[PDB]
Formats: structure tokens, sequence, C-alpha cells
RNA sequence: AUAUGUUAAGUGGAAAAGGAUGUGGCGUUGCCCAGACAACUAGGAUGUUGGCUUAGAAGCAGCCAUCAUUUAAAGAGUGCG
RNA sequence: GGUUUGGCACCUCGAUGUCGGCUCAUCGCAUCCUGGGGCUGUAGUCGGUCCCAAGGGUUGGGCUGUUCGCCCAUUAAAGCG
RNA sequence: GACGGGAUAAGUGCUGAAAGCAUCUAAGCAUGAAGCCCCCCUCAAGAUGAGAUUUCCCAACUUCGGUUAUAAGAUCCCUCA
């Protein structure tokens, strides 16, 4: 049992050994770091804090992200470590592993086993029903004025009210996401780089967030 | 993609030249066909002779897509036209030969009688 | 009344009651708006009244002691016939195996004072103290064949007959 | 099993007992197996 | 709250013909220690399907002529087929 | 039961717009398929009937304005409201 | 889409009386469906019961209560996805 973190970069092709071409993920688990150790004994789960890029130090007049705000230097000076950017945390791991304050290199990681993966989907704005639900649309001629607009949304003049489960415009996009077994394929830690099967919801540079899957068949 | 009401053309000896595709057996209404995919047809005209004639219906077994299929190497392929082959769940045939080629993973469902006849598996 | 035959001890502590004999000892618990005696050698059975309920509770109860105490001494078996082809049967480690025409063998397991018996490949039996246990069991084996109607290849305790 | 609202003993052997305050019979014979409700 | 019973169903807090070993009440009355009911074991008719029979059917196709005594005791069969 | 054809004339005449189809669905269960069962004049495969169960699913076309309906070809089933 | 487990209806039982027998049930014990629940994905402390954990900021004015511009921090403003 184990999980990192990464970002998408890119997707490519690659080929199997019988030759059959598979598609591939790229993940990049570049400055994984732990940072606290989050007891059952205080808190009431057991859990490991994780933190993926390095920024940098203290404000002196300053100001966004790119710097860092005291209290994370609090928190990363705490373990011996750099400030990070992304914490997440990791709850179903062998937290009697990972000493607080080490590093999550992909070698716990090994080509052939299964994962799910996590991550935030793409922006889509005010979407129509059609686009965010994926119902049918409306004729064209015949002379209809019926083209893409969600239709009647209830019943009549009794069940007056309009009930909660309806369908209409709004958002389409920011959501968790989980994609359940996909493959590995190869871990290079060359350039600490890891491929991932298949295809995973995220934008480019955007983050994404691994762990071993949960339902192997069991 | 094959679908009902689409004509196609033919290979064998039949004394038929094309078809009409009624349904497309398959699941719980299937929509669409590729390679492979048995359906059944009926005929819209004829050459004169042969067994079959006008008004028939009888299956078939797709073959020659326009909008031909992937293999699993990576690798496409495309015809031009779209055709199909005359069966009676022998899956083997009634006609003697297959002008037009063919398109080999028929041979994944266990067709080779009419992959003995076909200039080329392919 | 009940006996209470050689090295059979009887502890009465008002509701639960243990007794004791050769082949092993029982814990059993009883309704406590029950009463009760224990004569030298012998049991004395009282009811509260004449209320409907508790003439169930008596007569009930003394089945209950009788079967403990006929069970330490004596212990209860059960004969659970096979009859078809291709049906085999043995014990095999702790556990029972079986075989049945079914694509796949059958494993059962055993409690304390239980011993899952054999005499050969097509007949078996369990012997224990507890008649309630021995005969769950024996159903749980055969509720795995019923006889079947016409042949009556299946599981089968013996004087069970068949039934097309 | 015959479930019928109207309930009488089919023949001789057949006996009447109540389950779970419903009504059953039993004969040995399946095919008088009846319930009321 | 008081005294007295009933209900075991959420009846109460919607519904009939009809069905039932649910319980309670008021009565009629049979069998019961010269040992009842009830189950277990103990026996089951002798000739004889006996007449006329019916595929053979020998409690039994059923139309009944359906007697006595081996006898605790049993019918030209209580009965299961 | 209150889905039909009806009876009644209690709201509505200073306006409650009706048939059918499209998009949207939502519900009941007196179940059309799957799941589990009992019985069988169930040898097996296929079945008939009854029970529990409403979690999900319940198709394309021809024909008419069409509910309905007939038909073609499918399908595990092509539900009643 | 699972696997899997917990409790279950129809049903099958075990022991067993009321009712010496038989009895799946009233005392007791088990068993059993895609159903219920738990597990699976997501949202979610305005759950006014407003949670818990780590870290950070930490004066002077005697109105005593209180006031202050500031601290950590965030923003106004601007370049951009
Ligand atoms: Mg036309
Ligand atoms: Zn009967």
């Amino acid at each position: 049992t184990k999980g990192i973190l990464g970002r998408k970069i890119g997707m490519t092709q690659v080929f199997g050994e019988n030759g059959e071409l598979i598609p591939v993920t790229v993940v990049e688990a570049k400055e994984n770091v732990v940072l606290q150790k989050k007891t059952v004994e205080v808190d009431g789960y057991n859990a490991i804090q994780v933190g993926f890029e390095d920024k940098k130090a203290y404000k002196k007049d300053a100001k966004s992200n790119k710097y860092a705000n005291k209290p994370a230097e609090g928190h990363a000076k705490k373990a011996d470590a750099a400030p990070k950017r992304f914490i997440r945390e990791f709850r179903n791991v062998d937290v009697d592993a990972y000493e607080v304050g080490q590093e999550v290199s992909v070698d716990t990681f090994v080509a052939g086993d299964v994962i799910d993966v996590t991550g935030v989907s793409k922006g889509k704005g005010f979407q129509g029903a059609i686009k965010r639900h994926g119902q049918s649309r409306g004729p064209m001629s015949h002379g209809s004025h019926f083209h893409r607009a969600p239709g009647s949304v209830g019943m009549a003049s009794d069940a007056s009210r309009v009930f909660k489960g309806q369908k209409m415009p709004g958002r389409m996009g920011g959501n968790t996401v989980t994609v359940q077994n996909l493959e590995v394929v190869q871990v290079d830690t060359e350039n600490k780089v890891i491929l991932v099967k298949g295809n995973v919801p995220g934008p480019k540079k955007g983050l994404v967030e691994i762990r071993t899957s949960i339902k192997k068949g069991n | 993609m094959i679908q009902q009401e689409t004509r196609l053309k033919v290979a064998d000896n039949s004394g038929a030249r094309e078809v009409l595709t009624i349904k497309v057996l398959g699941g719980s209404g299937r929509k669409t066909a590729n390679i492979g995919d048995v359906i059944v047809c009926t005929v819209k005209n004829a050459t004169p002779g042969g067994v079959v004639k006008k008004g028939d219906v009888v299956k078939a077994v797709i073959v020659r897509t326009k909008s031909g299929v992937r293999r699993n190497d990576g690798s496409y392929i495309k015809f031009d036209e779209n055709a199909c082959v005359i069966i009676r769940d022998d899956k083997g045939p009634r006609g003697t030969r297959i002008f037009g080629p063919v398109a080999r993973e028929l041979r994944e469902g266990n067709f080779m009688k009419i992959v003995s006849l076909a200039p080329e598996v392919l | 009344i009940i006996d209470i035959p050689s090295d059979v001890t009887v502890t009465f502590d008002g509701n639960h009651v243990t007794v004791k004999g050769p082949k092993g000892e029982l814990s059993r618990t009883l309704n406590e708006r029950m009463t009760f005696k224990q004569e030298e050698n012998t049991i004395e059975v009282v009811r509260p009244s004449d209320s409907k309920e508790d003439r169930t509770n008596h007569g009930t109860t003394r089945a209950l002691l009788n079967n403990m105490v006929q069970g330490v001494s004596q212990g209860y078996v059960k004969v659970l016939e096979l009859v078809g082809v291709g049906y085999r049967a043995q014990m095999q480690g702790k556990d029972l195996i079986l075989n049945v025409g079914y694509s796949h063998p059958v494993e059962i397991k055993a409690e304390e004072n239980i011993t899952f018996s054999v005499e050969k490949n097509t007949v078996v039996k369990v012997e224990g103290i507890s008649k309630e246990q021995v005969g769950a069991l024996a159903s749980n084996i055969r509720s795995v064949r019923p006889p079947e109607p016409y042949k009556g290849k299946g599981i089968r305790y013996q004087g069970e007959y068949v039934r097309r | 099993m015959k479930v019928r609202p109207s309930v009488k003993p089919i023949c001789e052997k057949c006996k009447v007992i109540k389950r779970k305050g419903k009504v059953m019979v039993i004969c040995e014979n399946p095919k008088h197996k009846q319930r009321q409700g």
C-alpha cells in the first residue's frame, strides 16, 4: 500500500513487447516529501501529510504563493524540510513506515502494478443541458423552436414544486475525480518520471494524485 | 458505420448485387456494425440467374468496410467500399467465389471457408 | 422428574445450570421464572402456577434437562447416508470432503465435542453431546443435496424415503 | 404450496397448525401444502 | 387516580362472504380408576375372492348371498397401498 | 382499485386551452426480464401455476392524425397504470 | 458496475413443549435474494452540536471596563491563464 503525487504533463505513445501499441500518461513525482504524520492517537485517524513543489523562504515585504508565509515555514522547518506548495494527505497506508520527514520516491511503485488516480477536471463554463448531462437535442426543421433548451421541467399544477435532482445549465468543470484500475508501465528514476497506462483527469501542469487501488478484487 | 437501411455490394455467386440492412444482430438494440458483425439483410436488385431473387431475406457477414478497423498493434486499414457475403449459419457461405478482398479479423469469429477463397487475407 | 446416573454431577445457579459427564460438560441457561430443586440422585421440576406459558416452560424444561443429562453420558449420533453414483464422502483432516457431481468439492468444519465419524467412502455420521448441535449440523449437510424425488440420489437420513 | 384464503383440510391426514400467526397445514403429501394468507 | 376483569393484535388508530386447535365466559353433556384418552411395543384373522366378478384385481373393478370360530380379539377384512 | 364508457352538476363563463407526438422525467406494484423460492400430470433442455422482491433495464422500422391495433426483423424482456 | 461482509421477507430447518405423540415456535438456535444496510465515487462543520490537529502573530495608553495605528496575514492596484 502506497501513494504519491504528481503532475499530468502529457500523454504519448509507447509500445508493448508483443508490438501492441499502448497509450500512456506522463506524471512527475518530483520533490515529493513527507512533512507530518497524523496519528489516530490525537486526531482519530492514521495518515500521512505530504508535499510536492519546492517553494521559497519567508517573505520580506513579499507576495503570493511563489514565496511562503511564516506558518508554512513554521511547518516545514519542523521536520528538516523545505516549504511546499501542494499539501495533500493519504489515508490507507502503512503508517508504521514513513518516518516524519523523508522522501516518497517513485521506487515504491513498480511496473505491472495497478492503481487509481485523483485530480481536478478541466475548465468549463456555463454549459447547456445537452453538453453538461448529455441530454438529446430537439428537432430542427418541421418548424420547431425547441433546438437545445432543457425541456419541460416537471409535472403539473399538482406536484407544484420542482424537484432538486433536475438538470440545468450550470458549470461543468471543477470536480474531484477518480479513475479506478489503471496500470503502470515504467518507472524512470533518472528524470524522476513515471508512466501510467490510460488517461487521467487533468490539465497540463495540473495536480494529479495517485494511490494503490482498493478494488484489487477484495 | 454500417447500420439500418444501408445499401451494400456483395462478393459471391448469388445472382444478387446489392442488399439492404434491416437489423444488425447483437445485444439489445445495436445501431452499428463493423467487420465480422453478422447482419440480417434483404435484396433490392439482382443480376439474372443465381439462387437468390428479389424480395428475399437472409443473413450476411460484413466485410470490406470503408471505415476500417484498428488492429491492436496500432495499425489501421481502410477500403473504399462496403460489402457483405451471404451465409446460412454454418458460418459457411452459399457462394462458390469471393471477389473483392477480405479483412482478416473474421478469423477470431472462426470463419475459414470464406477465408479459404478470398484474395487476400489482409 | 429426571435421572442423574453415574458420574453425572448436577450444579444449579438460578437460571444458568452446569452439568458434567464422561463425554464432556455442558452449560445451558433456562427461564429464571421457573423454580428448581435437586433431590439426592434425582430432580424436581417446579412451575409457579397453572398459567398457559408456565405449562410450556414446565414440560419443555423437563425435556432440556433430559437432553443435557442424556448427552453427557450417552451423547447423540446421526446417520447421514449417501446414495448415488459419483457420490463419495470421507473425513480428511479435521474437516469433511464431499464429491457429488458438483464441479467442486465441499468443506465442513466441526465444534468442540463434535466428531465427524465415518464408516467408509459413502456413509458418515457425527456423534456428539448436544442433540441440537448434531442435528443443526446435519441439516447444514442435508441442505446441500436434498433427496431428489425419483431415484433418491442424494444425502439423507436413513429412514427418510422417496417421494416422486 | 397453495395459498388460498379459504383453508380446510383436503383429506384426513392433513393436520392444522399456526406458524407465525398465519395458518398452514401438513399432510406429508406436498401437494396438500396450504397456507391461508 | 381507585376496584374489577379482557386484549397480545399497534386491534385500538377504516372494510365483507368465508376460513381456523387464538383466548375468556355462561351451559348441555359423552368417555374416565371393576385402572379412560394418548403414543410405544405385543397380535392380527381361519377357510376364502368367499358367491357373481372385474386385465390378473386374493381389504378393493364392484353387484355385495358377506357365515361362523382360531380365538383376549378381528370383519367372507378396521386399514395403508 | 377509481386507469375506461357512465350518473351527479359541488369550484371555474369579467376565459381552468382540449387529441396525439418531441425533450424531460418521477412514482406505484396488481412483475415483462434478471435474483431467490414452493408445487407439478417437473425424467432432462423447455415448461405451466403460486409466492417474496420495484435495485436497474424495458428496442428499431412499415402502416394511419392516432391512442389502440396489425405486420416485418430483432431481443434476456420488448410490463400495466 | 465488482468482490466481500451485517441484519433480513417468501421458503427450508434444529431442539421442543402448550397438547407425554406430532409440531419450524410460543422460550431458544441456525439458514437464506440483483432487495435493506456497510464497503465503492463525489459534495459536505451555516451539522448554530458551527468540530479536531500543526503552525504563526503577541503593545502602549491608569477611562479598570475600553481606545489606538500596527503585528502575522489578506486585499486595493497591475500583467496573465
Ligand atoms: Mg416509404
Ligand atoms: Zn392431505
